[PDB]
């Protein structure tokens, strides 16, 4: 199965990898975990001084 | 209203004690780039200091 359909699977993960990196950036909430480590941080500082 | 107490050379770029107006604390004095309206003399940050 994949070797008589290797150029059509090819196509299909290059096609997947190039939305991926549109997907990231269109929506900013994708990354939001990691951006919601780092506010935490900045706020707890912030309320201490 | 001051005080007897006399008004030395402003020391600029060294770690010297400052008393600005009853004012005491510990730093550097750097010339400031902020533009201060003609009325205040406090300067503050987000941190409230």
């Amino acid at each position: 199965v994949l070797y008589e359909n290797q150029k059509l699977i090819a196509n299909q993960f290059n096609s997947a990898i190039g939305k991926i990196q549109d997907s990231l950036s269109s929506t900013p909430s994708a990354l939001g975990k990691l951006q919601d480590v780092v506010n935490h941080n900045a706020q707890a500082l912030n309320t201490l001084v | 209203v001051c005080g007897p107490k006399k008004s030395t050379n402003l020391v600029k770029n060294k770690c010297v004690n400052f008393n600005f107006n009853g004012l005491t604390g510990t730093g550097v004095l750097t010339e400031s780039n902020k533009k201060f309206l003609p009325f205040q003399q406090f300067g503050r940050d987000i941190a409230d200091t």
